[PDB]
């Protein structure tokens, strides 16, 4: 559904943002958090969404769509507007409806959110998950409108599969290239580049890593090879940040530094 | 939630009941919710709008599907979504659309009434436009899943006069089946493009005769009285005509309940001959290619658009009414 419609999609026409526009909006939150802490937080909630999705036995495309909604929401809004801890499972819930998976039950959604944060994220959350289904349904009305109802999201998994099929190296490269596609969600790449470009960048790094010579195949593509090199740099940078970051030891402090919602007049 | 963010959004939030006048003006009611003929409160327009409150509270699978798909689809033969209103206070979702004065259910009913008491290529123009819109949906891998005359809207007086608009993209999946393909009635576990193509054929036969071709009297995915009505018109499908009929989940139920000889003199030819439609016409041959029992032996919407019937005089027009004064009365209201 809406497969080759990328150049005429809401995703391309409205949700491929300008990097300077993105950084400018981020400045509201860069008062409370450094650029490094903001990235580390964006990696953290990417990992929370992934763990939530695993718990609910949801497909990768549902998780990837959930991550994009989350990224999109905090690209325009501050971390204080809505609690990301309520926002992340809200994104999962809506992404499953959009992706025709189903409506996760009240009990099952709240219990997955509770169990995931308790078992896997206790280093960052000492307290139990505090939200109820009324909070998730409320947050959903907000997320829906503050995305201009843009629900159809294109990911790089679909072009990547076509690329490695063309190459004929599906067995050798797809497991690694697919993995690198998952990692690009720890970064803003989905908000800056078309999915097929992130797919080419992920396939390129996979080719380097496994020492497969694909120079000719890549030269035979009618693509802006500078844009691909920009994406590759972000992917390489991500791995150095991965090495130098211990979320388990730094995330409780990074979550405390984060701005919090102003309460109603009392 | 941040209070400052909450009050600011609340102040910006456009309300459906503040922007439009629609109370009392309900033109449709069904599983999709309520449709209204609305007018702008600000008066800087004078245009008529179709305003739909979606059935139930919250973002249902159905509401989710319609919003997600309509947001991306852009075709002159598919209804255009203009706005979405999220009534936070009652969790109701409203959708704004241009107002189609006519639909195929109301036009077909008008003709049926007249018989008891269609300019040159109005039927042909309606078919080409129905096919054109479905072809665009199918190109984008979107199935309608529930094509029927009521959701085939047609614009009245205005800049889009006599243009078809396919409506209701909210038939999401995980008592009347006149438009359900025979494979669905035999427990087919998936919706396909050929299911929409079968449905287009039923509309084409209803436009050519005024009668629902598979008109049958009023849970289980298998429906006997409807399958019987299909065989009364088409006949019993030979083994060679649909080899994978054996592969259908309800095939041995069909063998137990039906007998080939019951429908021995049944054909689409004999049905259309009774309803004064020449079997040697290019309209018959196209109709027959859409109404094929076997989904894999059923033509595509792209292939239907290339049929020589559309090259035969008269050509389809962009205005199905083709200048002619629309005899059809405007849509009457309802009471809830
Ligand atoms: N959604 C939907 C839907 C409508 C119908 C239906 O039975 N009908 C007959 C009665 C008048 C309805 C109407 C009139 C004008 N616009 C719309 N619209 C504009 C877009 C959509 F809201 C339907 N509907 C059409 C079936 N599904």
């Amino acid at each position: 559904a809406m497969a080759g419609n990328f150049w005429q999609s809401s995703h391309y026409l409205q949700w491929i943002l300008d990097k300077q526009d993105l950084l400018k909006e981020r400045q509201k939150d860069l008062k409370f958090l450094s650029e490094e802490e903001y990235w580390k937080l964006q990696i953290f909630f990417t990992n929370v969404i992934q763990a939530l999705g695993e718990h609910l036995k949801l497909r990768q495309q549902v998780i990837a769509t959930a991550t994009v909604y989350f990224k999109r929401f905090y690209a325009r809004y501050s971390l204080k507007s809505i609690d990301p801890v309520l926002m992340a499972p809200t994104c999962v819930f809506l992404a499953s409806k959009v992706e025709e998976f189903g409506v996760v039950s009240n009990t099952r959604l709240i219990a997955a959110a509770t169990s995931v944060l308790k078992t896997r994220f206790s280093y960052a959350f000492p307290k139990e998950f505090p939200y109820r289904m009324n909070h998730i349904l409320e947050c959903e009305f907000y997320l829906l409108e503050l995305m201009d109802c843009c629900l159809i999201v294109y990911h790089p998994y679909r072009p990547l599969l076509q690329y490695v099929q063309d190459m004929g190296q599906e067995d050798m490269l797809l497991p690694l290239a697919w993995r690198i596609v998952n990692d690009t969600y720890r970064t803003d790449l989905c908000l800056l580049y078309p999915p097929f470009m992130i797919a080419l960048a992920c396939l390129h790094v996979a080719c380097v890593v496994q020492q497969k010579d694909a120079r000719q195949w890549f030269a035979e593509l009618s693509v802006d090879m500078e844009k691909i090199l920009e994406i590759i740099r972000v992917i390489l940078k991500l791995y150095e940040q991965w090495k130098n970051f211990d979320e388990r030891k730094e995330m409780a402090t990074i979550l405390s530094k984060m701005p919090k919602p102003k309460p109603p007049p009392n | 939630m941040d209070y400052d963010f909450k009050v600011k959004l609340s102040s910006e939030r456009e309300r459906v009941e503040d922007l439009f006048e629609y109370e009392g003006c309900k033109v449709g009611r069904g599983t999709y919710g309520h449709v209204y003929k609305a007018k702008r409160k600000d008066g800087k327009d004078d245009k008529d709008y179709a305003l739909k409150q979606i059935e139930g509270t919250g973002i249902s699978m159905s509401a989710c599907r319609e919003i997600a798909l309509l947001r991306e689809l852009k075709h002159p033969n598919v209804i255009s979504l203009q706005k979405v209103f999220l009534s936070h206070a009652d969790r109701k979702v409203w959708l704004l659309f241009d107002y189609a004065e006519h639909d195929l259910w109301h036009i077909i009913k008008f003709h049926r009434a007249s018989k008891a008491n269609l300019p040159r290529g109005m039927v042909k123009s309606l078919l080409y436009q129905i096919l054109d819109g479905i072809h665009y949906l199918h190109a984008n891998w979107v199935l309608h899943r529930d094509l029927k005359p009521a959701n085939i809207l047609v614009m009245g007086e205005g800049p889009e006069r006599g243009r078809v608009k396919i409506a209701d993209m909210g038939f999401a999946r995980l008592v009347t089946f006149w438009y359900r393909a025979p494979e669905l009635l035999l427990g087919a576990r998936h919706y396909t493009k050929a299911i929409d193509i079968w449905a287009i054929g039923c509309i084409f036969a209803e436009l050519l005769t005024s009668e629902p071709i598979f008109h049958c009297r009023q849970s289980n995915p298998y429906h006997h009285d409807q399958l019987d009505r299909i065989f009364n018109v088409m006949g019993f499908p030979a083994d060679k005509d649909w080899e994978d009929i054996k592969k259908m989940p309800e095939h041995s139920t069909l063998m137990k309940d039906f007998r080939r000889n019951t429908y021995t003199n049944c054909s689409l030819i004999k049905y259309m001959e009774k309803h004064k439609v020449k079997p040697d016409s290019k309209a018959f041959h196209l109709l027959q290619k859409l109404l094929t029992m076997d989904p894999i032996k059923r033509i595509t919407s792209e292939q239907a658009m290339q049929d020589p019937y559309f090259l035969e005089d008269p050509l389809p027009t962009s205005d199905v009414f083709a200048g002619c004064q629309i005899p059809y009365p405007k849509r009457e209201f309802l009471t809830e």
